[PDB]
């Protein structure tokens, strides 16, 4: 949420009575609530080396935020002329969305002085002048009500100018640790969401985005190279949209994870488990033998935490297929719906070290892959081939083993 | 019905925290709809004590204003602004899929909304990006008529109550008044203001007659009938006031400020001229500055009388929802009578209490899990039990909460102060084997509808346990019964010392 | 720099008529039914008067809503009609063409006291554009003939693409990339967000019109597996063969 | 995110004589771009002592700034604006300039001359100085801002500028490190000829600074600070040679939840257990932490040699303290380890409290782990978050599996290596640990392996969790009872199985579900079953209620394998 003001003014530099507080909305705010512009009125004008930037300091249980703007021409007296417009928020929140806005509207301001000196002859005093060569209250009312309100002004001060202020959440960046093997999920219907503003890649990125493509697939298939593609599924994580996810396959070693009580404690997951499992018909799939009306909701809850940590998917299958038979169950979206509850999850294959003659470059990019350690899954995306061809691969080369991590 | 409300005309204050930035009421007069950013909470007036029911919309920026729908034959849609697009939300359906279309007009924040009150199914929003859209219900695609001021953001907007394509907007300083038929050229634009305009207003019964709020301290009447420049009254304040509203029996105004006065609504009697305020009652408390004040209706359904009684609904920041009841004496200073006759029967609404949850190949029927264990645990409605005032203990509900925060260790089950139905558990040393463990119990409550008035006291009923002796259960209960029986003697309030004996905490007498 | 340049800003303005929505629009073609608007906010004037150079253009700035949205109707009244159009559908090249009047004839009149005829286009695009093919052949040969540089500047971050693209249907219906070799493009100013969402910035759609209609698909049969090993295998077999 | 980063660039020691607010010792002279991106006698035999620990990429050519000038602005100004007036110290000074959060904690005398309430220039400086500061210069980032200054503030500058307080009121030192500092720095910039023949300017900053680390005592503890709390470690603090200052930012390394580490990067080797230290931690502000055994983090002997940091002489904590580390093993409950506090010192005895207190100080300050009492027979999985990929603890040129199985191999040379050993607990179905054991003339050291293993998060605990499941034959039969007070086909297939969520919380005629459950077993069982039912929520593991309530594994086995057809097993860390 974004936090309410408490108290804006606009500070100004008289050259005779010095730092004073010109206008304060709402009125006799500050002596009211305890705040006292003679202990921070060296940081509200500060001498010229702390000017043009975005002070914050915090006073008692009160967080201040301002921009100091100081202009230097012959024209005013003494060749300066200091203001600040003042904000005021309470401690216990994050003023980092009004930051951008404090900034701009001191830069707009110091803009429009440098150009027609809208503040200074605002005060209608000559002391602020050389002399030998538009409300404020109004707009700082207006300024308070409508970023209280709305989050949002389109205050008019001239004929010109206007105060356009719009408030923004902060999103977290995305991650960086984001790679060819992980298959983008997406949230979100991507398909309504498309306008003419969008980047080319990330157009093409859509239509192969359904739980089962590998980016590189999705690069392949959009005929885009993999960094573009990284970038357009860092943006759709940037706007928490698109999750990652695994490749599936029936070689995997899925395993219960802590939060399979979930399966029980949410009302709304396992209604929805029975409907999403399950083929639309009786499809032929769920009528094969093992060599040669909607499942029950324990039925389903048996079979999720019936996986462990070494028992292979083909295992699985293979001891138990009436189960997924008779209740007519898709085992590829079984899976991916705990997946996607975070209910399972996949251990890891790490072929650590202790047939067809491959070229140079797949050798090559064999051996980085196995010097870094890393998964039998990003060494089959990397030589497209399937996991047996890469471990005879790896076995011709040298001794080595798994881990199911 | 509405008259047998047992929160009119008596003194109320709620406490719903949140951060509530709109209020909108049932023109009904049962429930209260709340706006925040993560939703909507509505609120049953005839019982209060009961939890709002949550409709889930999250947004970052603030919800501008809401407005209960006053189409008789749809009462259950609510129109609430989520930054640039207003929601129309539907509660005969369910808390979490409450949303049924939105209107995808405008490029910025909407403003205000406001109702036709003859077409009550014609809406007109107002926003910041300076255009006021005019929507239907029935097709709610694209509005069916545009207008801009092109220069300032509007602030509010409101349709006239006899012409019915007459509709005004404020931008800034100045006022619109927009005609359908016309359109994106005013009728008039009255300017007398020298602050910007922050609420504006059509007299009820009067044709051409309109009132504006400003923030110098400004009230201007016009009659832009006869001159468009310049006012027939000003009326000049201390502070700035924020909404500024006709009175809708008899002839006046009620304003209240933003900043300033004493966060007060000032009403005025109406019965070219600068002057000072001069308010009839003010409506002393809420510390803190008024969101705003809404208006609750109560008459006769086929009467041909004006015998209607007013309540005053103050929604402020200091989140207290508070119930003003209007004396006799302020129908009698403001020239407001009973009618004889009645040119027209007054609308008829139906008296629904939208605040419980609906009930919402082939499966198969089963219990897959069970539902207690699978219960949170009522921590909320002590809460919010706390934080009711009616008119030491008062009633039922502060009792309750009285206990749920003097037993922090004793898990409510079921709490309704409307039934009279309290369910509990605890856990107590009341084993025959063994004296020092604890048996988990259910015992449910059950209070007459006298209960501290006279000298009935409580049926306590426990659910049988296989831990639970008759014997225990007998000597239970009739010490129960002994203390509700001897304690409501003196018209105190038993369900304190009856659970810390069931607690075993000691021994009262 | 103390520089006596002779500035002229001029808007450039062009309206979508049609009622259809942006969504619906095929990358690389022009705007069928658009009307063109030219408003010259200052004329050649030198920048010493920058001050009222710059008030004008605030003043014609926040004055051009009501010029162009609001159209004279013969009823007797406005109306508040029209839409302006996107940056990848608007008529860059026609700036460009517009521009290149002034200089057409080699024997025009001339200017005493300046020489050079630098041409900047502002845009709040990120160098991305929708052009017609003879258009562009069009442009590149006019301005290959004559004495310009056009140093467009985009008020956006830039994009992860090569700027400037230009996106073109050709004669027989195919998606064409090609950047042009007469524009210079200059951007106007962890991680940085270079990809535009408009409706998820906004969160201009919402929670239940936003959720998934299309999910996993389910397995198929190949028409040739008998038994569930067969299908396991096949499956884990062409797990990762792309098509 | 959970990764560790204290985000520090600098120290400041800005003191306010009365002449004028001054710039006594900041200790990284670095500039902005690298940040944000008898003569030598002493000096010598301290830095070959080790007294004197500095960095020395502070004082690189392309990474040095002036002494005068601190990020773009001036000693002067810097000393000027983080010195606020009477009503702006005594608190926080949590002060932003633009992505530069100037935080510290200002101590300024009171109304009369009190710091706090119960060479003649020293003295004189000691009278005349009214405020002191020690300014923290932060730059998180926006997100994480009341995250970073926050933690920072309430870790480590709040009680460093307490005991400065305190040992400035009882004896004046800050006055006197200050004075002595000036001092050596007019000597050193005046005098000292040894500092005009050196070349270079970063180099004389160095020589500077390691004059001033070795004539000061308060330097060296702001350079301490500065150096390890960027490196995330345990900085201690020699203060005034008789009380000493441990500070640290905690390290989010356990785990419950398994949190996406394809999203939010995670720490490898985070304890990915159900079994937390800061669950007890927080309860020090039910389970009791003696049935826990503590794991050691490092070898015992680097332990007690880092456990002589903590203070300065040998108190009677860092005795017991050092005798339990000497005497633990992570295979026994710390309840058999009352016998070393009873033999060093002369339920609810303070024995208890005592080793309580070492325990919490043990496995706060990253020393030691508490675990479950490891043994053969429990079940151990390799964690979904094992150090097997990245170069490092925090990379996102050798990988982490191959080093720390360079470490098994010189650690443990009798028995096979880390590959094959991890992949004999992976590749097949999760069981007991006995049963890699070959003989019983291998199970200490295997024992020692998997300490090993657990200390560096390569291996979890498997715990079992029962939930209890109620089918339609109890269902009719309670239905059956409560009468003592479709049809034409029996499907064999359809089971109306109802779960029992919370055993403890449920109505009459689940209770009834429930006993009717065990109507046939014998009084053993039904005794081990109405002992036990209220654990049999799906939540608690049973390896914990063995432990409590003191009963046999094999009678769990029994209760298990004769209720086969009403019990949920649930397997997971």
């Amino acid at each position: 949420g974004f936090v309410p003001i408490h108290t804006i003014f606009y500070s100004v530099f008289h050259p005779t009575e010095g730092s004073k507080i010109k206008y304060e909305f709402p009125p006799n705010n500050l002596k009211n609530h305890g705040i006292n512009f003679n202990t921070f009125k060296n940081y509200i004008i500060p001498k010229p080396i702390l000017c043009h930037k975005l002070i914050t300091f915090k006073y008692g249980t009160y967080r201040i935020v301002c921009y100091p703007v100081t202009i230097n021409s012959p024209i005013y007296a003494r060749n300066f002329f200091s203001f600040n417009f003042v904000f005021v928020f309470p401690y216990d929140c994050e003023t980092s969305p009004y930051e951008p806005a404090i900034t701009r509207l001191g830069k707009m301001f110091k803009v429009l002085e440098e150009q027609n000196q809208l503040l200074s002859k605002s005060e209608r005093d000559p002391v602020f002048f050389d002399l030998k060569v538009f409300s404020i209250q109004d707009l700082l009312m207006r300024i308070f009500q409508d970023l209280n309100n709305y989050s949002e002004c389109l205050i008019p001060i001239d004929e010109g100018n206007a105060v356009d202020i719009k408030i923004f959440p902060l999103l977290r960046p995305p991650t960086t640790c984001v790679s060819l093997e992980d298959v983008p999920l997406s949230s979100v219907n991507l398909k309504k969401i498309i306008d003419v503003n969008w980047d080319p890649t990330m157009m093409s990125i859509v239509p192969y985005i359904d739980g089962l493509n590998s980016i590189a697939k999705i690069s392949k298939l959009s005929n885009s190279d993999p960094g573009l593609v990284i970038e357009c599924i860092r943006h759709l994580i940037y706007y928490k949209c698109v999750t990652l996810s695994d490749i599936f396959q029936f070689s995997n070693i899925y395993a219960p994870s802590s939060l399979i009580r979930n399966f029980l404690t949410d009302p709304l997951m396992a209604s929805d488990c029975q409907s999403y499992v399950t083929f639309p018909e009786v499809s032929k799939i769920s009528n094969l033998p093992l060599n040669k009306f909607l499942p029950t909701r324990s039925c389903l809850f048996d079979l999720y935490r019936s996986l462990s940590q070494g028992q292979t998917l083909k295992t699985w299958y293979e001891s138990k297929y009436m189960i997924l038979k008779e209740n007519n169950i898709d085992i590829r979206r079984f899976i991916t719906f705990g997946l996607e509850k975070r209910i399972i999850y996949r251990c890891y294959s790490f072929p650590v070290m202790i047939m067809p003659k491959l070229s140079d470059e797949e050798e090559g990019i064999l051996e980085e892959s196995i010097r870094n350690a890393e998964t039998f899954d990003k060494i089959c995306v990397l030589l497209s081939k399937p996991k047996l061809e890469v471990e005879s691969y790896l076995n011709e080369l040298g001794e080595f083993k798994v881990i199911n991590s | 019905g509405p008259y047998n409300s047992p929160t009119f005309g008596k003194s109320l204050s709620l406490k719903v925290d949140g951060g509530f930035n709109a209020v909108s009421i049932n023109p009904s007069g049962r429930d209260i709809v709340l706006a925040s950013r993560q939703g909507l909470y509505i609120i049953d007036l005839d019982d209060p004590f009961t939890p709002p029911r949550w409709l889930h919309h999250i947004t970052p920026w603030q919800v501008a204003d809401v407005q209960w729908s006053p189409h008789p034959a749809k009462p259950y849609w609510i129109v609430s602004t989520s930054n640039q697009k207003a929601i129309i939300w539907n509660l005969a359906k369910s808390s979490s899929n409450a949303i049924e279309f939105v209107l995808h007009g405008h490029s910025r924040a909407i403003t205000d909304i406001n109702f036709n009150p003859q077409h009550p199914d014609v809406l007109a929003t107002c926003s910041v990006d300076t255009y006021v859209h005019a929507w239907d219900m029935r097709s709610p695609h694209r509005p069916f008529y545009s207008t801009s001021s092109w220069r300032s953001a509007a602030s509010q907007v409101k349709w006239n109550y006899k012409d019915p394509n007459v509709l005004a907007s404020s931008h800034g300083n100045d006022i619109f008044v927009w005609d359908l038929r016309k359109g994106s050229t005013p009728l008039c634009s009255l300017k007398g203001h020298v602050s910007s305009v922050n609420s504006i207003d059509f007299n009820r019964f009067k044709y051409s007659e309109i009132m504006s709020s400003s923030n110098d301290g400004t009230v201007k009447f016009w009659d832009y009938s006869k001159s468009t420049t310049e006012s027939k009254r000003t009326v000049t304040t201390n502070f700035p006031i924020w909404r500024g509203r006709y009175l809708p029996f008899g002839e006046g105004y009620c304003i209240m400020p933003m900043v300033g006065g004493n966060n007060a609504v000032y009403l005025i009697n109406l019965c070219n001229k600068k002057t000072k305020l001069q308010p009839i009652y003010a409506f002393k408390g809420h510390s803190d500055r008024v969101i705003d004040f809404l208006w609750r209706s109560r008459h006769t359904c086929d009467g041909d009388y004006d015998d209607r009684e007013f309540q005053l609904v103050t929604w402020s920041k200091d989140c207290d929802l508070k119930l003003w009841p209007i004396s006799d004496s302020i129908y009698g200073k403001v020239n407001f009578d009973r009618g004889k006759r009645l040119e027209e029967k007054l609308p008829d609404y139906d008296y629904c209490s939208y605040n419980k949850e609906p009930e919402n190949f082939r499966r198969l029927r089963e219990n897959f899990v069970t539902t207690s264990g699978l219960k949170k645990n009522k921590t909320n409605h002590i809460t919010w039990l706390s934080g009711i005032r009616m008119n030491k203990i008062q009633n039922l509900g502060e009792e309750v909460s009285a206990i749920g925060h003097k037993f922090p260790k004793v898990v409510f089950e079921k709490i309704s102060v409307s039934t009279r139905e309290l369910c509990l558990t605890l856990n107590g040393p009341w084993s025959e084997e063994n004296p020092d463990d604890y048996i988990f119990l259910r015992i449910s409550i059950n209070f007459p509808l006298n209960y501290p008035n006279k000298g009935d006291p409580p049926k306590f009923t426990i659910e049988e346990n296989s831990n639970l002796t008759m014997s225990k259960r007998q000597e239970i209960l009739s010490n129960l019964a002994t203390i509700g029986q001897k304690y409501t003697d003196s018209n105190l309030y038993c369900l304190e010392p009856c659970i810390r004996f069931v607690l075993g905490e000691k021994v009262s007498l | 720099v103390d520089t006596h340049h002779t500035i002229t800003i001029a808007f450039a303005i062009s309206m979508d008529l049609s009622d259809t929505s942006f969504k619906d629009l095929t990358p690389g073609e022009s705007l069928k039914n658009s009307q063109d608007y030219f408003r010259i906010v200052v004329d050649q004037v030198s920048i010493i008067h920058w001050v009222d150079i710059m008030e004008t253009l605030r003043e014609e700035f926040m004055e051009i809503r009501k010029d162009l949205l609001n159209k004279q109707t013969d009823k007797g009244y406005s109306v508040a009609n029209g839409r302006f159009s996107p940056v990848i559908k608007s008529n860059f090249l026609e700036l460009v063409n517009f521009a290149t009047t002034i200089l057409t004839d080699p024997f025009k009149q001339l200017d005493l006291r300046h020489t050079t005829t630098h041409v900047m286009i502002i845009s709040p695009g990120s160098g991305l554009f929708d052009v017609d093919y003879s258009l562009l052949r069009l442009t590149g040969k006019k301005l290959l003939s004559l004495e310009m540089t056009m140093d467009l500047i985009c008020l956006s971050k830039a994009p992860l693409h090569i700027v400037p693209l230009f996106r073109y249907r050709d004669f027989e219906n195919k998606l064409h990339h090609c950047v042009p070799l007469w524009l210079s493009v200059f951007f106007w100013n962890e991680w940085t967000p270079r990809c535009k969402i408009y409706d998820l910035q906004m969160m201009g759609i919402t929670e239940n019109e936003l959720i998934r209609e299309v999910d996993v698909e389910y397995l198929q049969l190949n028409k040739k597996v008998k038994s569930l090993s067969e299908f396991m295998n096949d499956y884990d077999k062409n797990a990762f063969e792309v098509k | 995110e959970c990764l560790p980063n204290s985000c520090l660039l600098g120290v400041h020691l800005v003191i306010s004589t009365h002449s004028g607010p001054q710039i006594v010792y900041h200790y990284p002279p670095s500039n902005t771009a690298f940040l944000t991106n008898e003569e030598d006698m002493e000096v010598s035999a301290m830095l070959q002592d080790g007294k004197i620990s500095m960095n020395e990429i502070f004082f690189e050519e392309e990474n040095f700034q002036d002494i005068n000038k601190i990020l773009e602005f001036d000693n002067d100004f810097v000393a000027e604006f983080c010195s606020p007036e009477r009503e702006m110290c005594n608190t926080r000074f949590e002060f932003t300039v633009d992505n530069f959060c100037f935080l510290g904690l200002p101590i300024h005398v009171d109304s009369q001359g009190r710091w706090r309430k119960s060479e003649r220039e020293k003295e004189d400086l000691g009278k005349n100085m009214n405020m002191f500061h020690v300014c923290f210069v932060m730059n998180p980032h926006l997100i994480e801002y009341n995250k970073r200054i926050d933690d920072m503030y309430q870790f480590v500058v709040t009680r460093l500028s307490l005991l400065l307080r305190y040992v400035q009121s009882k004896t004046s030192y800050i006055s006197s490190e200050c004075h002595i500092i000036l001092k050596e720095k007019e000597r050193v910039l005046k005098h000292s000829k040894t500092y005009q023949s050196i070349r270079g300017a970063g180099n004389k900053g160095k020589y500077l600074y390691q004059r001033i680390l070795a004539k000061s005592s308060l330097a060296r503890a702001l350079t301490e600070c500065v150096d390890k709390i960027q490196r995330n470690e345990i900085a201690c603090l020699e203060i005034n040679d008789d009380k000493v200052i441990s500070l640290q930012i905690p390290i989010q390394n356990e785990f419950e939840k398994m949190p996406n580490f394809k999203l939010q990067p995670v720490l490898r080797g985070s304890y990915l257990t159900s079994i937390l230290n800061m669950k007890f931690l927080e309860k020090s502000s039910n389970d009791d932490l003696l049935n826990y055994a503590l794991l050691l983090l490092d070898e015992p002997n680097n332990i007690i040699s880092s456990l002589e940091t903590f203070s300065y002489q040998d108190d009677i904590g860092t005795i017991i303290l050092k005798h339990l580390v000497r005497n633990i093993q992570p295979n026994i409950p710390l309840r058999s380890y009352r016998y070393l506090i009873t033999d060093l010192l002369d339920t609810n005895s303070l024995e208890s409290s005592i080793l309580r207190s070492c325990a919490l100080h043990l496995m706060y300050w990253r020393h030691a782990r508490i675990v479950i009492p490891l043994s053969s027979k429990y079940t151990y999985i390799v964690s979904p978050l094992a150090p097997i990929q990245g170069y490092t603890i925090d990379d996102y040129r050798v990988p982490l599996i191959y080093q720390n199985s360079m470490l098994f191999r010189s650690k443990f040379p009798s028995l096979p290596s880390l590959p094959i050993f991890l992949s004999l607990l992976s590749t097949d179905k999760p069981q007991a640990y006995s049963n890699i054991i070959p003989s019983r003339e291998h199970k200490p050291v295997y024992l020692n392996a998997l300490a090993w293993l657990i200390q560096y998060g390569y291996v979890t605990q498997l715990l079992t969790f029962i939930n209890i499941r109620v089918d339609k034959h109890i269902k009719m039969a309670v239905d059956e009872d409560l009468e003592k007070e479709f049809e034409y086909d029996d499907p064999e297939m359809q089971h109306d199985y109802t779960i029992i969520l919370e055993p403890e919380r449920a109505t009459a005629i689940e209770k009834r579900w429930l006993y009717r459950c065990i109507y046939g077993q014998p009084s053993d069982i039904q005794i081990l079953f109405n002992k036990l039912l209220k654990y049999f929520n799906g939540k608690v593991p049973m390896e914990l209620v063995i432990i409590k309530e003191e009963i046999s594994r094999h009678d769990l086995k029994k209760l298990l394998n004769a209720l086969d057809k009403y019990l949920i097993e649930i397997h997971h860390w």
